């Protein structure tokens, strides 16, 4: 129990209590010879992205990634920091190989679509967010993808419609009320705005986005 | 994660108008 709670531990989530969440990844570090294991890679680049060390996102990705490149749990948090990054190359590389390596896994299209959106093609990430949602109904960011191809396309009725179905498949999820709330914006809606922030605010008090908007 | 563009405040053109037309009753001043 002494290692497997620790190792339990790792796993919750990273908005609250994250420097417990530290403290026991330096615990595994220690005594265990465990700072190789990957999860506690994914750990500590969940962190980094948590509070947007997308810089470090990506070089401890490219350190885990080197080892093994179809990690299906790494994968989507280094698609976040190289789309962050403003990079097609990389991002292009992997999302050919991940096509011709898993056809039927959603997670190569999402890639597929955030290449395309980092290519400000939204016509095609239209398509290519649609069926990445359609493949895996459990995928947060095929739905805020979505939602964002069509209010970078122009259109905002049906944005809405896709933020509003993203905010209520996830309870508990902030990103996609934020985004909302940003559409609202969009619209000069401002009373479900100042709402939905609020509700956004309640559990991320430090990260650009929010005080932002 | 696929972070939003964050919202950019834009310069409006009531604004620019108000304060040209400040700027002419300034110099219209003296």
């Amino acid at each position: 129990k002494e290692i497997m709670k620790n190792l339990y531990k790792i796993n919750l989530s990273k908005y609250i209590n994250t420097e417990d969440i530290t403290k026991s990844n330096e615990i595994l570090a220690k005594d265990y010879k465990l700072a190789d294991n990957v999860d506690v890679v994914r750990s500590k680049v969940d962190i980094c992205y948590t509070q947007c060390k997308f810089n470090e996102c990506l070089e401890l990705c490219e350190t885990v990634l080197e080892n093994d490149e179809f990690n299906t749990n790494i994968l989507p948090a280094y698609i976040g920091c190289l789309y962050e990054l403003s990079n097609k190359n990389k991002l292009f590389l992997l999302s050919h190989r991940l096509a011709e390596t898993f056809p039927k896994s959603a997670i190569t299209w999402f890639s597929v679509a955030t290449y395309y959106m980092s290519l400000d093609r939204i016509s095609e990430a239209q398509k290519y967010y649609s069926k990445s949602s359609i493949l895996d109904p459990s995928f947060a960011a095929a739905w805020l993808g979505f939602a964002h191809t069509y209010a970078l396309e122009g259109e905002q009725d049906q944005a809405l419609t896709a933020y509003s179905t993203a905010s209520r498949f996830f309870p508990g999820m902030h990103l996609p009320k934020l985004f909302l709330g940003m559409q609202f914006m969009a619209m000069n809606s401002l009373n479900l705005a100042e709402s939905y922030f609020v509700l956004a605010y309640d559990i991320c008090p430090n990260d650009p986005l929010v005080l932002n908007e | 994660m696929i972070r939003r563009a964050p919202t950019t405040l834009q310069l409006s053109h009531d604004d620019v108008t108000s304060l040209i037309d400040d700027l002419n009753e300034q110099k219209l001043k003296q």
